[PDB]
């Protein structure tokens, strides 16, 4: 199971904006 | 049921055949002669798969754009399981009974 | 083999039976 | 390993085809018919076909023998016998159609693929796929306690197809407890109840807290299947025929008021409110039978002196 | 408001078998079954001039079942690649309910029409096959008609073309549509 | 996607693949090279068209039975697992379980009967004597 | 600082997948468990959380870390206490 269907769809565009805040 | 079965074996023995006198008229028109005619034959029996083709072709074709059979109709099945749990749950009660019994005794 | 022209399939008549169809006159 | 063999012979014959087209950059002017070689090259022509054809037919006979022996037929031949015993597939890449239960079930929308795999005792192991695991209510009342809110602690042949038959079950074991839930929440303030995220429990008086639960891998028996089977039974009929003529889609009992005034019989027969509150009142029912049998075993113990008074159950 | 864009479609009787297994596949009911039972028209029109119609059949395999008369009138000549069949009216009664209002009222039995087939549901839409049976009062085409009915309040037209999809979707069994 | 397309497509492809095996066996079939056209090298050209024409036949055997076997598989999905039409079977096990069931409870049933003549039976016995 | 750096890098993380989650199954529990019982409820673009009760003595609940506080888990937040 890899589907990114899941919340995944946002919770990854999430991670991508907490590291740009933190770098 | 009965003649979708039949229609199926039908099918695979065709193919079955298809293939077995595919091989013979290669074996035949491969090295040695009148029974090579009977290999032409073969090509005959591809012309039946072309049939079943044309059987598969004005076959039902219900909606062909969905699925058939609407229902796993696994209700009765979901009965059965409830009625083999009742069993199983009456065989538990009648052997705590029947251990009841033998302490009795 | 050369003889085949073409293996033209059979169905229902639904052609007659429509103007075969009932209506009211 | 090979690979490199064949790639060093290919490069050769390549080399060899460019040599010889450099060579020519067959022609007659204008100013093997052998008879002795010939013969040889015919033999072993006719030997590299009867060679390729004996082992097209090996082939063949190995497919024949491979198709006599009915226990792995899975070249879509008990792909088809499992398609003849499961439910449709609307095969998208290979096969699709899980137990979404959209004509038998009507819950809980969850459709989709769920087993399309052809690999390899050597069954074709359709995947699973989605709970995964198992999923079952348990129900006991032994000292219970009204004092809750606690973390959910649980103190608990075709291989594949009773697999996807579990998988099924949880699945509509899951689409009751959402309809159970709403139903709690959504219910008037007929009776008090306490809804969990995964553990219910209702109070309709005291000394009744009813231990139904939904356990998973993350009377006793009798009850969740009266429950199962009244919930399936209530899919069943939002699913008897309406017998319709023009158009009436619906159920005779609606019909039946024209000809039958029915003032208040109609209104009660066409729908109830169920679910929870039957499952409730039936374990009212099992208490009232065991405070009935409590009287009578205090009865029996101190009216001891007393006429022996003696009951017995209906059937 | 009650309207029907019902197609008239008609099936050759020898090609049974095969439509019944697409229908039961496809879509035809929970165990589907038959019916049976007897039609007749009354025409009671001097200034109308318009024969108005009432099924008041009686399903003998069905014990006690309502009269279902059924009114069609006005057909709808909307020109929207659909059927648009006449508005109907359906009313349930009791025994003897129609020859009753046919006396009061006044009616003739303009003809009769015995027909008998298999029943068939769906989602939303209808479907019917059948054959008439010419038979004397005390008891002519014999032919399968296929219609698909679809009755229901004016709305909108949205599940007109939803209907024609579907039947497109047994294209191989029929053409349906409209008449003149 | 097409599905009648497709098994036309597929089938299309079967015919074009047993035509042109077919028409490479007869043309290995014609192998006599009664004609010496070959003037740099007579036997060398023969020996390698011999050896062309038989390779020409054993790759069009062996496309021929691969087109074979790809179309039983494909029609064997087309028609039986894609449009099984004839569902009678579901039916039959429909009428099977439904008589296995009614067997169980029949079964059942029967039990509860006989341990209500027996829970009777051992009810009246025991509320005839108190202790 | 790698120490400090990847603690603060580690901890924003969880705590922002852990306000998701939070999001994502108050979700849920509206469409599938409480139809209009809890279905209040506004936060911002995120590290911030916050719903309301039932309306009509209706209250609010908010969770967030608010940066303040390195060691601050949630901060659960309503104006009546308890």
């Amino acid at each position: 199971k890899e589907e990114p269907s899941s919340i995944f769809q946002r919770q990854r565009v999430d991670a991508l904006l907490i590291d740009l805040r933190q770098k | 049921n009965e003649r979708l079965r039949a229609l199926e074996d039908i099918e695979r023995e065709i193919g079955a055949i298809l293939q077995n006198a595919g091989t013979a008229i290669l074996e035949l028109s491969k090295e040695k002669r009148l029974l090579d005619r009977q290999a032409a034959a073969f090509t005959t029996s591809v012309q039946h798969v072309e049939a079943e083709l044309s059987a598969q072709i004005r076959y039902l074709t219900q909606v062909a754009t969905g699925q058939p059979h609407e229902g796993s109709s696994y209700s009765s099945r979901k009965d059965c399981q409830m009625a083999l749990k009742r069993v199983d749950y009456a065989r538990l009660k009648i052997s705590d009974v029947a251990r009841t019994c033998e302490q009795m005794l | 083999e050369s003889g085949g022209l073409r293996p033209n399939k059979q169905t229902f008549n639904p052609g007659d039976t429509n103007a075969l169809v009932a209506a009211v006159a | 390993d090979s690979v490199r063999n064949n790639l060093r012979s290919a490069l050769t014959e390549m080399c060899v085809l460019y040599d010889v087209l450099s060579i020519v950059r067959k022609k007659f002017m204008t100013l093997s018919p052998q008879t002795l070689q010939l013969i040889s090259k015919k033999k072993s022509l006719a030997g590299a076909a009867q060679i390729l054809l004996k082992g097209a037919e090996r082939l063949t006979k190995s497919v024949a023998e491979n198709q006599e022996n009915k226990l792995q037929r899975d070249f879509n031949s008990e792909l088809l016998r499992l398609r003849q015993h499961w439910k449709l597939r609307k095969v998208g890449d290979k096969i699709l159609g899980d137990l979404s239960y959209r004509s038998a079930g009507s819950l809980f929308p969850h459709h989709g693929t769920f087993e399309v795999i052809k690999n390899t005792d050597l069954d074709k192991k359709i995947p699973e796929d989605d709970l995964e695991g198992s999923a079952y209510i348990k129900v006991s009342i032994q000292k219970q306690a009204p004092d809750i809110g606690d973390l959910g602690t649980v103190n608990l042949s075709p291989h594949w197809q009773t697999k996807l038959e579990a998988a099924q079950n949880v699945l509509l074991c899951k689409e009751i407890f959402a309809q159970l839930s709403r139903e709690a929440v959504q219910i008037k303030s007929q009776i008090p109840h306490i809804v969990v995220k995964n553990q219910i429990i209702s109070q309709p008086f005291p000394s009744l807290q009813l231990s139904i639960s939904l356990c998973h891998s993350s009377d006793h028996l009798y009850v969740l299947e009266h429950n199962l089977h009244l919930l399936i039974r209530e899919f069943h009929k939002q699913t008897v025929m309406p017998h319709p003529a023009s158009a009436p889609f619906g159920h005779k009992r609606m019909r039946l008021s024209g000809p039958q005034a029915f003032d208040k019989n109609e209104i009660n027969s066409i729908q109830s409110t169920e679910g929870l509150l039957e499952k409730i009142i039936k374990q009212a029912k099992h208490i009232f039978l065991r405070s009935r049998t409590a009287a009578t075993i205090d009865s029996l113990a101190s009216r001891i002196e007393d006429p022996q008074i003696q009951a017995h159950w209906s059937n | 408001n009650m309207m029907e864009y019902l197609l008239q479609g008609s099936v050759l009787d020898h090609s049974l078998e095969s439509l019944i297994h697409r229908l039961r596949g496809l879509c035809d009911n929970m165990e589907p079954e038959t019916f049976l039972d007897h039609e007749m028209v009354f025409l009671l029109k001097g200034q109308q001039a318009s024969p108005f119609v009432l099924r008041a059949r009686r399903s003998m395999d069905r014990a006690g079942a309502p009269w279902h008369l059924r009114y069609l009138g006005q057909p709808e000549m909307g020109d929207k690649n659909r059927h648009a069949l006449v508005r109907n009216c359906v009313d349930i009664a009791t025994s003897e309910n129609l020859t009753d209002f046919l006396m009061e009222m006044g009616f003739r039995m303009d003809h009769e029409f015995v027909a008998k087939g298999h029943l068939f549901r769906k989602g939303i839409m209808k479907v019917v096959v059948y054959k008439i049976f010419r038979i004397l009062v005390p008891g002519l085409s014999l032919s399968y008609l296929v219609e698909l009915s679809v009755v229901a309040p004016a709305g909108q037209d949205m599940v007109s073309d939803d209907m024609r999809n579907f039947a497109e979707q047994l294209k191989p069994l029929v053409h349906l549509e409209k008449i003149d | 996607q097409s599905k009648e397309t497709l098994l036309q497509s597929y089938n299309k492809r079967l015919k074009d693949d047993i035509k042109s095996i077919m028409d490479n066996f007869t043309e290995i079939i014609k192998t006599a090279k009664i004609e010496d056209e070959t003037q740099v090298s007579r036997a060398t050209q023969g020996e390698q068209d011999n050896y062309e024409m038989h390779v020409r036949a054993a790759n069009i055997v062996r496309a021929g039975e691969s087109l074979m076997k790809l179309v039983s598989d494909l029609k064997q999905f087309l028609i039986l697992n894609d449009f099984p039409s004839v569902n009678e079977a579901i039916d039959q096990r429909n009428q099977q379980l439904r008589a296995l069931q009614e067997e169980c409870d029949r079964k059942l049933i029967t039990l509860r009967d006989e341990v209500s003549i027996d829970l009777y039976e051992l009810e009246e016995e025991y509320y005839s004597s108190s202790s | 600082k790698p120490l400090q750096d990847m603690y603060n890098c580690l901890h924003c993380f969880c705590l922002s997948l852990q306000l998701e989650v939070l999001h994502s199954q108050t979700l849920m529990l509206i469409r599938e468990r409480w139809g209009d019982l809890v279905q209040v409820e506004r936060y911002h673009a995120g590290k911030s959380l916050s719903l309301s009760v039932w309306n009509q003595s209706v209250h609010k609940v908010t969770i967030k870390i608010d940066e303040n506080d390195v060691s601050k888990p949630l901060q659960i937040f309503h104006d009546p206490p308890l």
